[PDB]
This record gives structure tokens, C-alpha cells and sequence, in this order.
């Protein structure tokens, strides 16, 4: 027989398995490719590593508890102290990749909860001052939670981003975001979300630490509910794998 | 374009207060730099490649530039006593960016 | 010379005129465009696209993500209403800053069917019967679910698949309705009942959430472009 | 041209288009005939004024300045940005990456400043707008050698014509204008982030190129631009807290909607 | 070298255009381009999801 | 339409690229790949705007004289010369000779002239601009009979009018315009030594028409020279140094280029 | 007559277009022209033609022809820097007054490789071996051969042959790069060690001088003209 | 007696000339003249110099 | 014209230029390939950079005195810590590689020495 919930996807050398998962949301609908010849603009040779850096990477879990805002994890961050992806990133100058984002959240038939497993292109996000803008490792996290804030976030002389959950940071409405390649976690029938990001840049390619493309943003509409007895510890697991990597401008490492 | 426009720098009597006034120039800036620091009135100046004192009684000989036209023009004062808003306006024809630095104690 | 008269008109500016200019700088190679994902054409395909709507706007509800969640119980009673909001995709505040109502605030005239798209947020288990129902204009929002029973209703079901879509059918005399408030073109009514009750085992929860969306189906159209009355300025930024 | 409705009768089946899986992401596709009868209506409606081209076409001030012609503000001078206005800047935010062509038109005001100096007999002004393309040289007063124009491209337009509308070709070095830029132009991640690190149009001045007469006047320069040929990628949603500067996307939180008296309340 | 369009016009006429310009960057806006393309973000699901069928079986 | 970038692998041969011999005096015809892997990218980019045409073709101030209407300088005489401004000059000089039309356009200012006179309601300016070939007759006086025109090439311009503009075909009894000219008018080789010997163009002689009215107004008039139909031969370095003069090429030593910190600094 | 309205741009001057405009003189016959040996087309192919490049612009140096030659001598030790300047044709003073780069600064945008030519000019016995070295941008400029040894570098070596190109590949993320100063379009930076070292024989010099040209690749574009901030004026001539 | 021209439009369109003044140094700046030889100054040498080749044998 | 002793190698992003060289000597007489499949034992799919850990990597330079004995680098070891070549090689577990190995020493006319450059497998010392 057939089953549409039953879904395995393998890349490199990792492969994860969701026996109930809703269809893969691929994107604008453009699958990533590698960069076609017609519009590259770099002239050197790039490196296509193809299996060192298409692989799933896991991130760190992070607690699903009832009082929880959201999440937000600039995927050209997450990664960046990640195995070879992370090596050959610090290396390159230029780098080009599509994403394979997968939120993993498990629950029993007694939970209840909704999650929106939403990945935004060009998350620029606004300082609790108006004047200043947020400092790195404020607005981006190294395999961090990042975790936003329901309460509107002070504004002092400070750099600290605006978590407010009910804006998103960008101060749009967070309900009119579901227009980005978007899957729910509804913990009574999916317990799992894939969304195949293309790679979304103005230009062919861009620096990966100089800017950030995309960022998985999970922003939980009803909150989670269980009745005593039931598990309460319930995690947020993300595994996020990069394909199609093409790299350029081979450099002393650093940043 | 100068870095954290709107700062809260508190420190204690008796050690200097690094005053960070760093700037990045757009490509459409072409003009003589001008750095104006003003306190609340002009603590110093820099017009022509050159630094004036301005004769200001509260800090005078207290007030220098850590570092010029590289990007940076901090002041480190020197044994405070000096409170209120600390404000540095480099200057461009295009734009003219201003910083607002409250210094305690 | 060509004899010419200059006819009423001429010398003047339109904001909303297309002609021809000099381009300032001759012969400038533009960067040559590439493919980016996601190219957009026209706005309408932009409302097509889902967006929840925050129809639990209730005093400070709007501060909080408690906006779209909308509350269900078990309840000993049935007929219960669940909500109710005016068929006003422009001027009615549960639609207005959804992404089809905010588009359409861009807009004067507007035309066509909507998709309320509800998704039942609640635990595996609970199992709840809900008479979604539009009334069309001309009379009273209907305050019984025997009086929503008459218009056009769906009895939507909750099992292994969650969602149920309202497709709104376009039920009007004029072509095009009013983005803003008007007597002559009243949208109409839509309200939820309980066609049953909201069932629960033991050991579940028994107070579930309930989301719902807004599309614009494959008949929508507007026309007229306005500035938009949400923004405000007051000096240059 | 949009899509007509087809014609239904009575139904009974066991495929369901109503009932779907909103998790999918898959807006469902369902007619208004899907649950219910409906008849066969021929749509003529159009989406002609829905079309991007349409929507963003419209002439629209980003910005206006005053320079007088005697006195402390000689000559006006503001940096190329669509951010400073609102309604221009938030049509266009409404799309991630944008690529359109310019028509910029400058209406320009003149107005006698109250003064005491008599016989003011002011000849007819004549005014000059420069654009500096970034890195050029820029004045520093009314009547510097830049004002001369070597090779950047200014408009001399005598007060009482038509008002001046010079367009202007795609001027980005990257593919595409970004409307948003997740990014830091320091690779050390320190320093100014957002949309003005990438985003640098030249700077533009205007100047009185005759005193014009004995008595002071100001003259007021609006500045419209008019995006056409525009192409627009990854639609974004609208922003919904007002602006609170020009070079960020810094914002005060505000309510997700304006609220009701009830969750049943009808107004 | 004349290019004739159609003019827009209701439901239920010709008009001649001529571009002066040789920069081709001042011809008159582009407006008559009516096409769309809802798949790219509605329905952006990687298998096809019939609706009339069950969503997830 | 700029050539694209060839496709190379890895490579080991007696054959060198790299290493050349730059004593013999041609530039090496390297491309990227030689040195290096590259891929083969298809570049779409023009050399369109680094024309010749298009690089003089901007209309740029040459000279601004400014005549009253009523006083000692009722007229203005300015000799033709494209030296007396910096920006077009030095544009021109990147070539030894060059051979182009000109396009003139005049911009005409008028301006009240602080007085006492009363009751100044001054009519609208008519202003004349003349071109005396050389050899020609010149006017000493604002109302001569040389002011009637007999054969020589003038504009009446009333003032609110779109600004003059005569195109010019080219004017030299040589074969071409000569930017540089090593060489003395006398063949003793006693006299004045440079450009300004060959190259004459007639004399600009600008009046008002008309009186205009009680008050005295002080008309400024700016002469706007665009090169067109340009050929260009001989290219030589760009001037380095301020000039100084406009009959002469004499300039003031000047630093070959800016400094900077060290020899590895990098600002 | 026939009937115009004036569109807006009317009676207004630009200083950049293209028009026709009667002649003040009319059917003047030119003088024909002849045949001058090197005409250009094109300000590019000015551009690719070799220029020194005054690498060592330090002090006073820059007030003696010490400016262009590049000091190298036999030290004992091996990694030492020779040189380093950043990539920016326009706004580095080390390329400024170059024939490419002063061309350059009348444009504002730039695209394409680059030829830095070395030729040279020591003695006839002595030989040196050097690491001609172009690192990309992003990191810090390499303070260590080692460092250098990573990024796209020639080991050239000195023979009957002098000159060797480093052929500066175009690596960017944007298809233009602009001619000033600017954090997001940073070139990178370009820099010169010891391989090993100059060696000479005895009875001859050990400190030997090189000289360093810049050209444009067959791939080289500019766009958007712009007046250059190098000439200066205050009254006419 | 109208001349039709290509306008300069991006990669990846006509626009319609004529000559109203006879003069023929009235007629517009002919600015779409992309011909370019580096010969004449880039390798000027008499003798062709292959650059896979070694220069000076 | 034509000369034997010029030569060079590119590689990568970094090429070699050598005015005075004696003919490269090709191992044993076998250009280094990719691993066949005719003789493969992991199954897993290999990464190949072919560009990132394929450059001309120059090592520290060591004086040549009159009293310099000789010197010995292992070259597996010699790169450990140099860029990809080196990360990939601290990463992945198996590792096959070709060497291009080149040593530069260049003494005026009047000086006079003589090396021996070889690379010897297997030096169990």
C-alpha cells in the first residue's frame, strides 16, 4: 500500500525518518540548484564538497514549555561552528547554498499545541532604542535558542532586539507572515515540519558571515496543554541540512 | 552611520571614560571630516586635520582622541569629577550623523 | 515648423500619467537581472495566500498571540455561538490587517469569494461538530444556531484531517463592494455554532483553540488603488 | 481577466474538497461550487490594476527641502533614500528584492520671506538640480566649482515651466534593489546593520542659480519618484507599526489589530 | 517604426506607440502585463495535493 | 559588449603565461584563467558608457560673465576657449587631437541690483547673444551698428524661455582640434609658445535688448559647451597638477599621489 | 494646427541629452578629416595599456621618482612582506593616480580583473624568488606568508625573463564593485613575501628595486559617469 | 524617411530617428558606437608575441 | 620559440612559475587519479574538493648552511595543520591523496651546492 504521512529524506551521509509528517513545503517553488554559468560573477574555480557539507546537522533542543514566545535561528549562524560547513565557511569569501530545514517536536495524542515553522529571507529586525540598532550575539545566536519575548522589551540606551512575539521583530504582523514557505507542528496529526529553501539573495552569492539570507523562525499561535500526568518536558528539536554548498575566494581563515 | 547612536556609559570617579564615537562613511561621502564633541558647550573640535582644545574650563587637558580619518574619534576623559549627555557630531555634506553618550559619575 | 496648438492640459503634472523622459545618464549597462526565487506579477496571487486572522481581537487580547487563538469548550449546552464578524474585508478590524484585508486596504473596490479556512489546534482526541455558517445581507446577525441554519452553512467534522475550509460564495447586487463601510453594500454575516459538543476523554483537555484564515478564491478582484489610511507620518523620518 | 465559476448540482461523494490539511501549507484551492450549488457566471472582472507595475507606478513625494537664496542655507542637500517618505517606502517593502526604473520629478515652490527691504522687484528665478553620483565631488558652497557640472547630470529649470522629469535606469550593483538586508557591511559583524549599508544612490542638490531679486525668497523643492518597469521577488507582509526612522526597520510595538467590543460583536 | 497595441477598454480599439528615446530605459511603463502565477506561494506543496481527494491519507 | 572569462582545469607545461618580458613594451594579454582555475562565466556587461561619445558628450559650464544693464559693463565679451573651465578641459586633454561639433546652450539669469530707485516695475528682459568669427567686427559700445547683425550667427532670447541652444559644426582650419601644441606661431621661435597660438574660435559678445526698467539688473549668462560626433586620437596621461593658467599648460610641481602610512600600510 | 499638450519635463535643460538643435552656421563645409596614427574608441582600451603604480608612496616620496620603485634586498630571513595595498582601483592612493585608476575615478561602478605586472629591475646575477599574493576579502590582511600561502598567489621567479603578472581574479558577491571607499564591496587585499631570498654573487648589489604595473582584463566594465574629485578650481583661468 | 534603431536595454526593443534640420552637425549624439581595438596601444610590438610562449628566447 | 628549462604549474588558486627547472619527474611513472571503482572498499560517498585542498601549499623556508646536515618533512604530518587540506584531513577518517611536491632554492652564479629532492614511501625511521 501507499501512505502520504510516512516520509524519509537522505542527504550525505545523515537521513531522518518522520512517520507522520505533513507534505515538504519546497520553497518558492524552485528546488536549489548550483549556480548556472549564465549569471555567475565569480571567475574562480568554486569547491563543491557535495557530501563533507550536505548533511543533516541536529541543533540543540530547546523546551516547549506553555509560557514559550518562539524561537528565531539565522541558519547562516546556526552553522557556522558546525563541522566542515562551518570550516569551509570561515575559509571562503563567497558562499552559495539551499537549505533543507526540519523542526522535530513529539507529542502525545493527550498535548495539544500548534507551532508555525516559517523560514524568512532578509529577517532584519528592530532595536529596543529606535535610534540604535542590535549587536551580534543579540540578534544572531551560535546553536542558540535565540529565544523571543512576549512582553514588549524595555527601550534604554541599549542594543538589545525587539522579542516581542505578537510583531516578530520586524514589526509586522506575525499572523500575515504564513506568505514565507510555512509548515504548522499541530501536535494532534504532524509531529514533525520540512521546508527545501532555494537560496533567496539579490546577488549570485553573498558572504555568509557578512550577511544572513534566511532564519527559521517557530512561533507557537496555540499554546501547548496537557492535562496532569503527561510528559511535561516536551522539546523542539531542529535539524537543519545545507545543499547544493558552492564556495569561492579561498582566504587565510577568520572573520 | 556611527555605531550605537544612543549610549549609556556610567563610571566611577577617578579612572577615564572611554567614549566610543566610531563611524563608517558611505560611498557618496566626499567632504571635509568634521568632528564636533558637545557636552551639557563644544568640548573639542577637528576641522582641517587638526585638534582644538576650545578652551573649555571644565576639561581642559582632561579630553583627547584615543585614536582621525580612519573611522574612530573617542575621547578618553580623564580623572572625572562631568555628568550629562556627551554628544559627537561627525560631519559629511551628504549626511551629518550625531551620538549621544549620558556619562554617570 | 509643424503648427501645433497647445490643447487644455499641457504643462501640467499627473501622478498617475505613463509617458517618456530623458534618462538623465545615457546608455548605462544595467546589472543583468538573475533568477530569484518567488517572482510576483500581481497582488491578487499574493491574497490567495493564507493568513490568520485575529478574530479574538478583544481589549488586550490584540498585545498578545491570544489575537488568532479562538476559544472552544466543552460546555453542557449546544447552539453555543463560537464567534460572528461582518463580511467587511477593508473596514472590518478582524480582516483589516490580515494580508488579504491590508492589500485590499490598498484598494477602493473589491469582488469575489473568500476562503475562512478553520484549523482545529485542539488535543488528538477531542472530537467537536461546528456549523460554520454565513448569513447573506438584508437581515439581523442571527442570534440562534437554528437561525444560522437557514443561509449557507457547512457542518465541518473533525477527524484525521483538521482543517475545513468556508468558501464565502459572492452573493451581491452590485459587481463590486465597498473596501469601506456603506448601507447599500453590507457584506454580510459570518458566525460558528456548535453543531454538537466538543467531547474529551478523561485525562485530556477539555478547553481546545481553534485557528482560522483568510484567502481570496480564484474570482477576486479589485480596483480603484488608494493610498493606504493605516500609515501615518509626521515628519521625515 | 480572472477565473469564472462553474455550475454545481446536489452532491454525494466520499471525496471531500472542503475538509484539508491546513499543516501541508497548501492553501486549498476550493471554488465557491465546492460546497455548495452554484450557477455558471462568466467573470469579465479584471486583475489590470492588481498588477505590481500598476501598484507601485504612481507618482509619489519621498521628499522636500527648503533652500533660500540669501542667507545661511544657501544650497539643499539630501542623500538619494525612498525610506524618508512612508507610503512610498512601505508599497515598496511589500516585496524582499525589487528591481524598477526611476522617473524622478521635482516640483519646485518659490516664496518672498517677510523682510523690510522696499522695490522688491524680483526677476523670474532660475533654479539647478545636480545629481552627485557616489564618490563624486560634492559642494560645499552655493557657488563652488562643482556647480560648473563637468559630467554628472543636472536639470537648469527656469521657474513658471513645466516641472523638470528626468528618468533614471536601474542603478544597483547587485542584481536587485534590497528593500531588506539581514546583514552587517563589516565582516567583523560590528558597525551599522541594515538596508543603508547597501543601499547608496548618490546625493542630490539643489541650488538658485540667480539671486533673483533684493528681497529674500525660499524655495521649496518636492522631490516624486515613480518606479516603472519594476520587477518584484519574495513578497513580505505589510509593515504594521509606523516608521520610526530612515536608515532602520527600528519600531514601537503595537497592537496586532485594532480590537472589538466582543469576540460575537458585529462592528 | 510604429508599434500598435490595443488600447484597455471594458468588458461586454487601438492605440500607436513610438518610443523617441534610444536609452530604452525612458519608454512608458510597462502596465499591460497581465499574467500570474499563484503556485509559487499558494499551493507550494513538493507533491500535489488533489482537493478533491483527502489531504493526508 | 565585454569579453567573458574561458573555463581551466589544472595544468603543467613548459608553456608560461605569466612570466613575460614587460621591457619590450606590450601589456600582457593575461587572462584570469592562466594563473589560476576559473570557471567559464558568460559576462553580459558593455563598455556602452566608456565611449568616447559618451564620455564627453555632457553638457559642462565653461565660462559665466555677468553684464548690468545699466553702468559701466552694459555688454559682455568673452573669447572662445573650452580652458578657461577645469572639468571639460581636462576631459578634452586625455586626447592629443580631437575633432567634435559643439552644441552651445546659454543660461540666463537676471537679478534686482540693491538701489533706491522707486516704483521699479521692470518689463521682461530680451537679451542677444552674437558670435563674431574672427576677423570679424567687434562691438566697442552696447548699441553699435556691429549690435544690428549683419552676417554673423546671433540668438535673441527673451527671458522664461527655454534656454538657447545653437549646435556648432566643427571649426578648424586643421585637420582636427589640437589639445597640445609643441610649437611657436612665430617661425623665429620668439613669442607666445603653446595652444592658445593655433587655436582660435571667434569672440561671444551677450546685451540686453532691451533697458528693461527703472532699476538696474545685472544679467549673468553661463556658456554650456557638449562635445558630439567626437573622435579622438592619441591618448596621453591624464594633467596630475592644479592648472593655473588657461593660454598655458604651466602647472606647479605636485606629489606624484597621496601618501599613506607605510609601504604595507593599507588606508 | 495640430493639437499637443506639453508633458511634464517640457522647456527644462538636462545636462546629459541627446537631441538635435539647429546650426547657427549653416552648410559649413568641414574640413575633411585625414588619417592620425591612434585613434581611440573606447576609454578601456586606455585602461588594459600598462601604467607604474607608486607602491611606494611613503612621505616625501611621493615628491621624487623613489615613488614607483619597490625596495627589495638579501635579509637574513624568509617570509618578509615586500609590499600590501587593498583592492580599490578608485579610492586606494596607490592606485589613484594610475592611468586605470585616475580613468576610473570618473566612473563610479567597476567590474573585472586586473594585471599587476612586476618587472624586475635589479642586477643580472642577482635571483629572487617571491610570493606575489591576492587575498580575498573577508578576513584580515595576511601578516605572515604562511597566511598568504592560502589565498590565490603565483611564486614568481626571476630569470632571463623579468617581468611576471599576477592576473587579480574578479571574486564578488555583487556584479559591480563601487570606486570609493565602502565596507559592503571591500576588493580585498594584494600583497608581495620572500620565497626564499635574493641572493647575489660578490662585487654586486644586494639591494635591488622592482617596479609594479596595473591593467584592466579583457573583462573590464565601468558605468555612471561622474565628474572626478581630483581637479579643482577656484576662479577661471 | 525615418531611420529605426535598437534602444539600449539590459541582457538576459526599437526606437524611431529622423533628421528634421539638413545642416547633418544638428543630428543627435551618436552615442551606440560599441568598436574597440586595444592593438594600436596594448601590444604595440612589431613582432607578435604568442603569450603562452616565452617572451624573450 | 621554445626553452626547456621554464616551466609552470597551476594548481587550484595558486601556480608556480620556475625560469631555470630540470624536467618534473612523474613519480613512477603514474599521474596521481581519483580512487577506481574496480578496487573501492568504503561504501560511503567520497567528498572531493578538487579546488579547496588541490593548491600549492608553501611551507616554512629553513636556511641552507654550510653545516646543514639535511632535513626531512612527512608530508601527510607537514599539512595536518594547514587550511582545508588539513581540516578535511582532521574530519574524515580515510584519506587518499596525490602529492605535487616542489622545493625552490635559488643561489647566484658564484655560489655552488648541490641537493638531492626525494620523496621516499614508507620511511620507517
Amino acid at each position: 500500500g501507499y501512505s502520504d504521512r510516512v516520509r524519509s529524506i537522505t542527504l550525505g551521509n545523515s537521513t531522518i525518518t518522520t512517520q507522520e509528517c505533513a507534505n515538504v513545503v519546497v520553497g518558492y517553488g524552485v528546488w536549489p540548484d548550483y549556480l548556472k554559468d549564465n549569471e555567475a560573477t565569480a571567475e574562480d574555480q568554486p569547491t563543491q564538497p557535495d557530501v563533507a557539507t550536505c548533511r543533516f546537522y541536529t541543533l540543540d533542543s530547546v523546551q516547549w514549555q506553555k509560557t514559550s514566545p518562539g524561537w528565531w535561528w539565522k541558519l547562516p549562524d546556526a552553522l557556522s561552528n558546525l563541522g566542515l560547513f562551518g570550516q569551509n565557511m570561515q575559509y571562503h569569501y563567497l558562499g552559495r547554498t539551499g537549505y533543507t530545514i526540519h523542526v522535530q517536536c513529539n507529542a502525545s495524542k493527550f498535548h495539544q499545541g500548534c507551532l508555525l515553522v516559517v523560514c524568512v529571507p532578509e529577517a532584519e529586525m528592530g532595536c529596543a532604542t529606535l535610534d540604535n540598532t542590535p549587536s551580534s550575539a543579540e540578534l544572531l545566536g551560535g546553536d542558540a535558542a535565540k529565544e523571543f519575548a512576549g512582553e514588549p522589551i524595555a527601550s534604554g540606551s541599549n542594543k538589545l532586539v525587539q522579542r516581542v512575539v505578537y510583531n516578530a521583530g520586524m514589526g509586522i504582523g506575525v499572523g500575515n507572515l504564513t506568505i514565507f514557505p510555512h509548515q504548522w507542528i499541530n501536535l494532534r496529526t504532524n509531529n514533525s515540519a520540512t521546508i527545501v529553501m532555494p537560496y533567496t539573495n539579490s546577488v549570485p552569492m553573498d558572504n555568509m558571515f557578512r550577511h544572513n539570507n534566511v532564519t527559521l523562525m517557530v512561533i507557537p499561535f496555540v499554546p501547548l496543554d496537557y492535562c496532569p500526568g503527561s510528559t511535561t518536558y516536551v522539546p523542539i528539536t531542529v535539524t537543519i541540512a545545507p545543499m547544493n554548498a558552492e564556495y569561492n575566494g579561498l582566504r587565510l581563515a577568520g572573520h | 552611520s556611527i555605531t550605537t547612536p544612543e549610549e549609556m556609559i556610567e563610571k566611577a570617579k577617578g579612572e577615564t571614560a572611554y567614549l566610543p564615537c566610531k563611524f563608517t562613511l558611505s560611498p557618496e561621502d566626499q567632504g571635509p571630516l568634521d568632528i564636533e564633541w558637545l557636552i551639557s558647550q563644544v568640548i573639542i573640535l577637528y576641522s582641517g586635520d587638526k585638534i582644538y582644545d576650545d578652551y573649555y574650563p571644565d576639561l581642559k587637558g582632561r579630553v583627547h582622541f584615543t585614536s582621525l580619518k580612519s573611522g574612530d574619534a573617542s575621547i578618553n576623559v580623564t580623572n572625572l569629577q562631568d555628568i550629562g549627555t556627551y554628544q559627537c557630531k561627525v560631519k559629511k555634506a551628504p549626511g551629518v550623523a550625531n551620538k549621544k553618550i549620558h556619562l554617570v559619575v | 515648423g509643424l503648427p501645433t496648438m497647445n490643447t487644455p492640459g499641457s504643462c501640467q503634472f499627473l501622478t498617475s500619467d505613463d509617458f517618456q523622459s530623458p534618462s538623465a545618464m545615457p546608455q548605462y549597462d544595467v546589472t543583468p537581472e538573475m533568477r530569484i526565487p518567488g517572482e510576483v506579477k500581481n497582488l491578487m496571487e499574493i491574497a490567495e495566500v493564507d493568513s490568520v486572522v485575529p478574530v479574538q481581537n478583544v481589549g488586550e487580547k490584540v498585545n498578545s498571540m491570544e489575537a488568532y487563538q479562538i476559544p472552544v469548550r466543552s460546555n453542557e449546552g449546544s447552539g453555543t455561538q463560537v464567534f460572528g464578524f461582518p463580511l467587511q474585508p477593508g473596514y472590518s478590524s478582524v480582516f483589516s490587517r490580515t494580508l488579504l484585508g491590508e492589500i485590499l486596504n490598498y484598494y477602493t473596490h473589491w469582488s469575489g469569494s473568500i476562503k475562512l479556512t478553520f484549523m482545529f489546534c485542539g488535543s488528538a482526541m477531542a472530537t467537536g461538530k461546528f456549523l460554520l455558517a454565513y448569513s447573506p445581507l438584508g437581515a439581523g446577525a442571527p442570534t440562534k444556531r437554528v437561525d444560522a441554519m437557514l443561509g449557507t452553512h457547512v457542518v465541518w467534522d473533525v477527524g484525521l484531517q483538521s482543517s475545513c475550509v468556508l468558501c464565502i460564495p459572492w452573493i451581491s447586487q452590485t459587481h463590486y463592494r465597498y473596501v469601506a463601510s456603506d448601507e447599500c453594500t453590507a457584506g454580510g454575516f459570518i458566525t460558528c455554532w456548535y453543531q454538537t459538543n466538543i467531547v474529551v476523554p478523561a485525562d485530556a483537555q477539555s478547553s481546545c483553540y481553534i485557528m482560522c484564515f483568510v484567502s481570496a478564491c480564484n474570482d477576486f478582484s479589485v480596483r480603484l488603488l488608494k493610498d493606504t489610511p493605516f500609515i501615518s507620518q509626521e515628519n521625515f523620518f | 481577466r480572472v477565473a469564472d465559476t462553474v455550475g454545481t448540482g446536489p452532491t454525494n461523494s466520499e471525496a471531500i474538497p472542503a475538509l484539508t490539511a491546513a499543516e501541508t501549507g497548501h492553501t486549498s484551492q476550493v471554488v465557491p461550487g465546492d460546497t455548495m450549488q452554484t450557477r455558471h457566471v462568466k467573470n469579465y472582472h479584471s486583475r489590470s490594476e492588481s498588477t505590481v507595475e500598476n501598484f507601485l507606478c504612481r507618482s509619489a513625494c519621498v521628499y522636500f527641502t527648503e533652500y533660500k537664496n540669501s542667507g545661511s542655507k544657501r544650497y539643499a542637500e539630501w542623500v538619494v533614500t525612498t525610506r524618508q517618505a512612508a507610503q512610498l517606502r512601505r508599497k515598496l517593502e511589500f516585496f524582499t528584492y525589487i528591481r524598477f526604473d526611476l522617473e524622478l520629478t521635482f516640483v519646485i515652490t518659490s516664496t518672498q520671506q517677510p523682510s523690510t527691504t522696499q522695490n522688491q522687484d524680483a526677476q523670474i528665478l532660475t533654479h539647478q538640480i545636480m545629481y552627485v553620483p557616489p564618490g563624486g565631488p560634492v559642494p560645499d558652497k552655493v557657488d563652488s566649482y562643482v556647480w560648473q557640472t563637468s559630467t554628472n547630470p543636472s536639470v537648469f529649470w527656469t521657474e513658471g515651466n513645466a516641472p523638470p522629469r528626468m528618468s533614471i535606469p536601474f542603478l544597483s550593483i547587485g542584481n536587485a534593489y534590497s528593500n531588506f538586508y539581514d546583514g552587517w557591511s563589516d565582516f567583523s559583524r560590528d558597525g551599522v546593520y541594515g538596508i543603508n549599508t547597501l543601499n547608496s544612490m548618490g546625493t542630490l542638490y539643489a541650488r538658485h542659480v540667480n539671486t533673483g531679486g533684493t528681497g529674500p525668497i525660499k524655495s521649496t523643492i518636492r522631490i516624486y519618484f515613480k518606479p516603472k518597469h519594476v520587477k518584484a521577488w519574495i513578497p513580505r507582509p505589510p509593515r504594521l507599526c509606523q516608521y520610526e526612522k530612515a536608515k532602520n526597520v527600528n519600531f514601537q510595538p503595537s497592537g496586532v489589530t485594532t480590537t472589538r467590543q466582543s469576540i460575537t460583536a458585529m462592528t | 517604426g510604429a508599434q500598435v497595441s490595443t488600447q484597455k477598454t471594458g468588458a461586454h480599439i487601438h492605440y500607436t506607440n513610438i518610443n523617441y528615446y534610444k536609452d530604452a530605459a525612458s519608454n512608458s511603463a510597462t502596465r499591460q502585463d497581465f499574467a500570474q502565477d499563484p503556485g509559487k506561494f499558494t499551493e507550494p506543496v513538493k507533491d500535489i495535493m488533489i482537493k478533491s481527494l483527502p489531504a493526508l491519507n
